[PDB]
């Protein structure tokens, strides 16, 4: 029911998600149905491009610099995955304002 | 769907439960939100006026 | 939503490369009929005798 | 037709919608040749991403 | 009552191996299919006869 | 679709018949020879490579042969006719909802153990003529099974007017009762629908299903409101996608048997059907047996695919053939 | 430049500059790998063994 | 409730084999008025033919 993300209001109250129900779970499959892949060893990268200063840091002095003006960047990455094995062991009946 | 029924879902599940669940495996827990519990609630109440 | 998540469990691979799991299913057939012929080959009409 | 049936077997019950299944296969006390044999099956695998 | 089975085979599967491209599965009574470990065709003929 | 031997099969194309050995020039091109004495029968066989001759086949020692016209090889979709049961209410009653049933019996897996329900509903109203129920509940029927959360495709919708009474009226889940117009409708039809073929991968399977009700009160009893009638079917799977499996198959016997196995390291085998035409099949049994203590048989099948025309040409002139060649008798089908 | 063997599919392949998955997926130094963990058994009551 | 050997479907749902109402052992018999006839020593009989 949170009001941010789900933006469709039901004419009946509220947010047309929170009408809307799913068993998760049928049955007990003995091994984990929903999980969050991750990578080993590869995950988040990070690096500046800086050029004289860099507050991130607190780095005063470059010697290698990316660039002339006076500016510090930061980029990250990271590379994600999520195993739904059989989605038979999942029901949903939703409502059909949120479909198209 | 458009109109909730509690009629659709309990023949939903237990055709369900009955071809891939035993007796005793036949629960059923449903998330979803405060509005929802009150669109349950109000056909619950439709059917046992019946 | 943090907390949806972290209600699931994570595992870990090597690499980005696709994965695949088997998946087995069930054995037990029972086999349709295309037709069914007399004694010398007519197929038997619905409309027909033992 | 085994079973001591006399009658026959009217017309449909051998129609294109008729579904079998093997029972067991029945053989003499005396001079008994050979009957039957076995069946097997193979499964399928799924895929995902990152 | 008396019952039979027979079943039909070729010497060239003596002591033979299954290169394991898709998993090698057993038919189980209930009706379900259980991968397995071993790669003798021998072993899978074995138990359907039974 | 991997299949019974008894102890063997054959498989050649007969996409040309040639008089002569000499004749055989492009692929599939094929020709039966048998001596004049009527002792052995062999087909010459145009391959991709070269030339090939099929076994010899003892015109004695022959058990059963047999053509086929394609259409007993074409299954048949069958179609339901769902109506409104006239001996509980011939109109929808109005406070009622009327849910349907789909029940589908090998849905992912081979068994009947594996089965799979979709649904359809509609709320009746005051004045709803019987076609509009057939409408709004066609629609609720085609909207749930062919959306885009089903890895594959269930059934189809069809509907159908007392006026035309033999054109199906398509109902997918892009249809809006904006464009079904008509108000004399009778009937739901419900067919089921081919799967996904590959070649040697995926067979030629269907999933079986029925129309099952759930119940109305009407005045003071639980009682069912339709009639799942069957009909004779009207549309059919052609035996291309049959055939080729089968010959895919039966091209293990007298060739590569790996297919794949090794990916870069494979013999690639050329392919002579071409699914999406139509085969009629002629198949020959026939058995070799010993000189003094060896008298015991050796079964043996010979396939021969031919394509179908309306009019059973190339198999019945491949017949013709066959029969003044070897002295046989086999009937043009 | 030719082939020496019969059923010789493969050939000699060469490119010069930057490398990509293409490049190592179209020399075959590319494969979905298997997760021999996760596994799938179709959820189904079995009414064998009865 | 079997589906495989049961092949007719009942309107209401399922197969009419569960429609079935049976009573075994009516009343009390002082010995057991169904069982399960075997002979003495071994009548399995396994043989190759090779
Ligand atoms: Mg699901």
């Amino acid at each position: 029911d949170d009001p941010v993300r789900n933006k469709i209001l039901h004419p009946m109250g509220g947010v047309a998600f929170s009408y809307r129900y799913d068993i998760w779970y049928i049955g007990t499959m003995d091994q984990p149905n929903i999980f969050k892949c991750k990578i080993k060893g590869d995950n988040e990268y990070r690096g500046y491009q800086w050029g004289i200063r860099n507050p991130f840091t607190g780095q005063k002095g470059n010697p290698y610099m990316s660039f002339d003006e006076d500016s510090a960047v930061i980029h990250r990455m990271a590379t994600l995955g999520v195993c739904v094995l059989d989605p038979t062991r999942t029901m949903s009946l939703i409502p059909a304002i949120l479909q198209g | 769907y458009n109109t909730f029924s509690l009629k659709l879902l309990e023949d939903a599940l237990y055709e369900l439960s009955a071809s891939k669940l035993a007796m005793d495996d036949r629960l059923f827990v449903i998330k979803t939100g405060e509005r929802g519990a009150i669109q349950f609630h109000k056909e619950v109440l439709k059917t046992v006026s019946g | 939503l943090d907390t949806f998540l972290n209600s699931f469990p994570t595992r870990e691979f090597e690499d980005d490369n696709e994965y695949y799991w088997d998946v087995i299913g069930s054995s037990r057939r029972n086999i349709p009929l295309v037709e069914a012929r007399d004694e010398n080959g007519v197929v038997v009409a619905a409309n027909a005798a033992n | 037709l085994m079973g001591g049936n006399t009658q026959g077997v009217p017309a449909e019950r051998l129609q294109q919608g008729e579904r079998f299944s093997i029972e067991f296969a029945p053989v003499e006390k005396e001079l008994s040749r050979k009957v039957g044999d076995v069946r097997f099956t193979s499964p399928v695998s799924m895929r995902n991403e990152w | 009552t008396t019952i039979r089975i027979q079943h039909k085979v070729a010497g060239n599967k003596l002591n033979k191996k299954l290169a394991m491209g898709i998993p090698m599965v057993r038919n189980l009574e209930s009706g379900k299919q259980v991968k397995d470990t071993a790669n003798m065709w021998m072993h899978y003929v074995d138990w359907e006869v039974e | 679709m991997v299949i019974s031997i008894n102890q063997v099969r054959q498989l050649y194309v007969a996409k040309a018949l040639k008089a002569n050995t000499a004749a055989l020039t492009t692929a599939g091109d094929i020709v039966p020879k048998a001596d004049t004495a009527k002792t052995t029968l062999y087909f010459q066989s145009m391959s991709p490579a070269g030339i090939v001759a099929s076994d010899k086949i003892n015109l004695k020692h022959v058990l059963y042969a047999k053509a086929t016209p394609s259409e007993a090889l074409a299954h048949k979709l069958v179609r339901y006719s769902v109506t409104l049961d006239a001996d509980v209410s011939a109109t929808p009653v109005a406070g009622q909802n009327y849910i349907l049933r789909l029940a589908f019996r090998q849905y992912i897996g081979l068994s009947e153990e594996d089965q799979y329900f979709k649904y359809g509903e509609v709320i009746a109203r005051s004045g709803m003529t019987a076609s509009d129920f057939y409408k709004k509940m066609a629609i609720s029927l085609a909207k749930n099974l062919e959306n885009k959360t089903e890895s594959t495709p269930l059934v189809n919708i069809y509907l159908i007017s007392a006026a035309a009474a033999s054109t199906d009226v398509p109902v997918t889940s892009a249809t809006k009762e904006s464009d079904l117009t008509a108000t004399d409708y009778n009937q739901i039809i419900i067919e089921e629908t081919e799967q996904p073929w590959v070649l040697g991968m995926m067979p030629q399977a269907f999933i079986p299903f029925t129309p099952q009700f759930l119940t109305i009160t009407v005045d003071g009893e639980d009682r069912l409101w339709g009639v799942a009638t069957v009909v004779t079917p009207t549309k059919t799977v052609p035996d291309g996608h049959l055939i080729a499996d089968l010959e895919y198959f039966c091209m293990g016997a007298r060739g590569d048997i790996y297919r794949g196995m090794g990916y870069p390291n494979i013999i690639k085998t050329t392919y002579l059907v071409d699914p999406g035409a139509v085969y009629d099949v002629l198949d020959i049994h026939y058995f070799y047996t010993g000189s003094n203590e060896s008298v015991q048989k050796s079964e043996k099948t010979i396939t021969l695919v031919a394509v179908d025309d309306g009019s059973h040409t190339a198999m019945n002139a491949l017949i013709g053939a066959i029969n003044t060649a070897s002295g046989l008798t086999i009937a043009t089908l | 430049a030719g082939k020496l063997g019969k059923f010789q599919m493969l050939g000699f392949q060469h490119w010069k500059g930057l490398t990509s998955d293409n490049h190592l997926g179209a020399i075959f130094q590319q494969a979905p790998q298997k997760a021999t963990n996760l596994m799938v058994q179709l959820l189904a009551f079995y009414r064998g063994k009865s």
